[PDB]
RNA sequence: ACGAUCAACUUAGAACUGGUACGGACAAGGGGAAUCUGACUGUCUAAUUAAAACAUAGCAUUGCGAUGGUCAGAAAGUGAUG
RNA sequence: UGGCUCCGGUGCGCUUGUGACGGCCCGUGAAAAUCCACAGGAAGGAAUAGUUUUCAUGCCAGGUCGUACUGAUAACCGCAG
RNA sequence: UAGUCGAUCCUAAGAGAUGGGGAAGCUCCGUUUCAAAGGCCUGAUUUUAUGCAGGCCACCAUCGAAAGGGAAUCCGGUUAAGAUUCCGGAACCUGGAUAUGGAUUCUUCACGGUAACGUAACUGAAUGUGGAGACGUCGGCGCGAGCCCUGGGAGGAGUUAUC
């Protein structure tokens, strides 16, 4: 469903993870997702919130949290938000984001 | 290695006390001792002091909750119920 | 109680109206692992606490100690 | 001869609660118009051990409305309320774990506690750890609430009373054995003087109406009325039937 | 060696009758009072000491200029900056997005 | 996609402005020899003016209206930026890195910066930067 | 992977030797097979009883939903549990 | 009246103070005075000089009562050294 | 022989007035209680002496710990007997006064540091909030102090029939 494809895009695409990274490469533009855990504390989760609303960047919430996205993007540490700068195979971007 | 055989921690009561009582304390101080899965931090943190509270080493929160688990058995279900009762507010 | 590494500060305070006293005391000290020489405290006592000024080389003090007011009582060792 | 032990309890000289370390009282918001209205939102700055009490109390802060000061208020915690959740007392409130709200508001097989009998007497039913009423009925005439308490004894109410929803946290603390006299010894210490209890059957006719004898015995029997004068009620207290209970659950 | 003796009046090992033990210029052992021992100020919401504040006894605290008891923040020698810093970013995010509950207002009250 | 463009509102989280209010007058989103990181060029004001009232008199309606500014040199990650924004052509070439140390140059820059907000605070376009927010 | 160089004691073994001694003084467990009894740690008759007695955890019973159950007060616009 | 009063080293050492930890609990282990800080913005203050004694220095004053000695096979209680 | 030690001050378990309620009464209950339970800073001054025109705030006796909480000192000397008290020197705390500098200011109530924060100073009332006072016990580890042990060196005493 949307893990196959974010298995795909962190094989075939450009990521980052990390929070301070996310808010780095989202100041330069150059993030075209970010993906928020569900368990993010809800400062950040409305700090991330604003910070794309500012560069119109398109947010997709993640059911479930910060361990389940640590597994999906196939790492093993947990993730709070991933960033998605460029698309691989898949077209997670214009799919329903 | 395994140093006791069916014990564990309530052989530091020893001889005394009967076996199915440090079988009973046994059951409830593997819970009790152990170290539970923070919601919200995401981190095997939640540690209990103070029986009914449940204190996260790091993120400084701390969860009410059973005295020897962090929610019990007949208390989870309880919310539940409370999410079968408050939909029906609105539909 | 204090110690004062500055001449002009100690210059300023004999000139401060409530020192009345002042002292040179000479110590006989060793430079770095050979020699004897001579060490100077000039400690004026002001009315709270008790200034100091340690000179090590003599060539300053004798001027130093012309240096100082005539009106000032001066304990000489 | 002498006076005896239950006899003793009530003048209050040692017999005494050890009130040192608790907290404080444990009672509900004071009902105002606020509550009675609308709803007000208290953050729960930190839920603290409470010395004598089995469940963890909950120290909410509410503003105060009419002057500007933040009041802090002691609730028993119910289970689960992590701190920094936001607290909603009154008529309207939302009906989540850990909210407080008017029992004429919720609907019916609701598990609320720490419940006001009389409305406004802060918090007066089901506030010891694990236990909790539910709501088994209404009755919108004259506004009254049918309850079941925890003793499973069932009981009618005004619906303007509050209970805080959800059961009380630390729940199941007496499934562990106590296994030692000394862990008894600092469970009663904090409480008040009731502790070793000696059997009256063990001393002499002074001391216990059941006392002395040449074998221990009760003597006559152990069932005292409910009527008899107070220096007699030691025993069993107008016992309906005694022996071990016979019989399954969930009774009509 | 030389075996030393209370200063005070006061013979029990309490918290305030602490004992040091001094060699003095007569070359002799002899005791010393010592205070208790202060601690740093905290932070009231995460309880981390906040560090710029010198740490003294509560009285010592008028003896001293302000700027050992402050840093320069807004909420300088109350609180720490982290915690600071999440009320500042809450203490606007919210009143940005409260502005977002006037704007929904406008329209769902006249689409009605 | 950018928006950390030369007019936009950012309020200064760390350091000793923390939560006050200022504008971008000049990013550096590459960085410097000084400074190794993505810095900006702000000014902002220190004691935001109060709130004057019907009542008062002229004379002191003014000693209520003054404003105390500042330049700053400021981290990204000590700025929130917002979607709110100010003109910055009146004094645009004026703040640059050349306004920095010998201090001197600061001070020419705060007048320019104080008229400018005093100014702008005449004729109350752009209100919300005016206003203390509360925290 | 070395060279120089410096302080600690702990452990293991080998010879040699003593009028076969050597934890040389001091210090310092007698042990086993069972029965009756109380489970235990604990406690009391301070000036004859320290126990198998009392306590204990464990089990079970009874009363009571506070205009309440147990108890105090000579009363009270009283009180202990609370 | 003179000299010297100097240079070092080690530690499962003893005692003591503390720092960060770790175990314990159906025991989670005082209160108030006192002092400080921050938020807040009343009020007051410019320069021919008004503000500043939570900066440096200076000045003045700190009352009452106890204070000796033993604290024990002779100073206390046990009739008594 | 005390500004510095303690008592003094604070509250603890508790005792105990006032308002009230009993009791024939001696006295009993209760302690924040069915009580109209008091002070605080600015203005009014140049009848005004410090009253009055307000703005506020509401706690609500008192006792109780020379082992708990707490503002402040040490060394050396000294007598037939006193010393953390006296004497010499060196400090610190609290309260009150006023000046001299320095600082700030026509950006009237400081600057620097990306920041963590720093600078001898660098207005701030009512009200609110936070911290300190404020704290179990056990275990090992780290650091520090004093004692102990030891080397070289600079003195004085003892041993020497031998070493």
């Amino acid at each position: 469903s949307i893990n196959q494809k974010l298995a795909l895009v962190i094989k075939s695409g450009k990521y980052t993870l990390g929070y301070k990274s996310t808010v780095k490469s989202l100041r330069q533009g150059k993030s075209k997702l970010i993906i928020i855990a569900a368990n993010t504390p809800v400062l950040r989760k409305s700090e991330l919130e604003y910070y794309a609303m500012l560069s119109k960047t398109k947010v997709y919430y993640f059911q479930g949290g910060n361990n389940e996205l640590g597994t999906a993007v196939g790492k093993l540490f947990r993730v709070g938000v991933v960033s998605i700068l460029e698309a691989g195979d898949s077209d997670i971007l214009t799919t329903l984001a | 290695a395994k140093r006791t055989k069916k014990v564990g921690i309530t052989g530091k009561y020893g001889v005394r006390y009967g076996s199915s009582l440090r079988r009973q304390v046994k059951k409830l101080e593997i819970q009790q001792h152990a170290r539970y899965d923070c919601s919200f931090c995401g981190k095997k943190t939640v540690k209990r002091g103070a029986a009914g509270i449940w204190t996260c080493s790091c993120c400084k929160k701390t969860v009410a909750g059973g005295a020897y688990t962090v929610s019990t058995a007949a208390a989870a279900t309880v919310r539940s119920t409370i999410r079968r009762l408050r939909e029906m507010v609105e539909a | 109680a204090r110690e004062i590494t500055d001449i002009k500060q100690f210059l300023e305070l004999t000139r401060r109206a409530d020192v009345k006293t002042a002292t040179v005391k000479i110590n006989k000290k060793l430079n770095k692992a050979g020699k004897p020489f001579r060490q100077t405290k000039f400690k004026v006592r002001g009315s709270s606490s008790l200034y100091t000024l340690v000179i090590n080389d003599a060539g300053k003090a004798k001027k130093l100690i012309q240096s100082l007011p005539p009106t000032l009582k001066v304990n000489r060792l | 001869g002498r006076v005896i032990r239950n006899q003793r309890k009530g003048a209050g000289s040692i017999f005494t609660s050890h009130t040192r370390l608790r907290q404080g009282a444990a009672k509900l918001r004071t009902l105002d118009y606020a509550e009675r209205h609308g709803y007000i939102r208290g953050i729960v700055k930190q839920i603290v051990h409470d010395s004598g009490r089995g469940a963890p109390l909950a120290k909410v802060v509410f503003r105060d409305p009419y002057k500007y000061r933040l009041r802090e208020e002691i609730f028993i915690a119910n289970e689960g309320v992590h701190t920094g959740q936001f607290i909603y007392a009154g008529k309207k409130a939302s009906l989540n774990v850990g909210n407080v709200l008017p029992l004429g508001s919720v609907p019916e097989g609701t598990i609320v506690s720490n419940v006001e009998e009389k409305p406004g007497d802060r918090g007066a039913l089901a506030r010891a750890s694990g236990n909790y009423v539910i709501i088994i009925g209404h009755n919108p005439d004259e506004n009254k609430t049918r309850v079941r308490l925890p003793s499973g004894a069932k009981k009618v109410i005004s619906s303007d009373a509050r209970g805080v929803i959800g059961v009380i946290a630390g729940g199941g603390r007496v499934d562990k054995p106590l296994l030692k006299a000394g862990r008894a010894f600092h469970k009663y210490r904090l409480k008040r003087n009731s502790w070793p209890k000696t059997r009256g059957v063990a001393m002499n006719p002074v001391d216990h109406p059941h006392g002395g004898g040449n074998h221990q015995h009760i003597g006559k029997a152990s069932t005292i009325s409910r009527g008899a004068v107070s220096g007699q009620k030691a025993g069993l207290i107008a016992a309906r039937r005694t022996g071990l209970l016979r019989g399954s659950q969930k009774t009509q | 060696a030389q075996r030393v003796t209370f200063r005070r009046r006061n013979p029990y090992n309490t918290r305030s009758n602490k004992i040091k033990v001094v060699k003095t210029p007569g070359g002799i052992l002899r005791a010393q009072h010592v205070k208790k021992l202060a601690t740093r100020p905290k932070c009231g919401d995460c309880g981390s000491a906040l560090q710029g504040i010198s740490t003294l006894r509560p009285r010592q605290y008028a003896t001293v200029s302000k700027t050992h008891k402050t840093v320069s923040r807004a909420y300088g020698g109350s609180r720490c900056a982290n915690c600071v810093k999440e009320r500042i970013i809450r203490a606007f995010l919210i009143e940005e997005q409260k502005i977002v509950k006037k704007v929904v207002k406008e329209q769902t009250e006249a689409a009605k | 996609a950018k928006f950390l463009k030369a007019g936009k509102v950012a309020v200064v989280v760390r350091g000793r402005y923390a939560g006050k209010k200022v504008v971008i007058v000049k990013p550096h989103d590459e960085g410097s020899k000084s400074h190794p990181f993505g810095h900006a060029l702000v000014a902002g004001i220190e004691r935001y003016p109060l709130k004057v009232t019907k009542k008062h008199g002229a004379k002191k309606v003014a000693k209520r209206t003054k404003i105390k500014p500042f330049i700053k040199v400021v981290n990204y990650n000590h700025l929130l930026p917002t979607r709110y924004t100010l003109d910055v052509e009146a004094f645009k070439s004026v703040v640059s890195t050349e306004t920095f140390e010998q201090p001197s140059q600061r001070e020419e820059a705060k007048k320019v910066v104080k008229k400018a907000f005093e100014e702008r605070h005449q004729a109350g376009k752009n209100q919300w930067f005016f206003s203390k927010l509360r925290f």
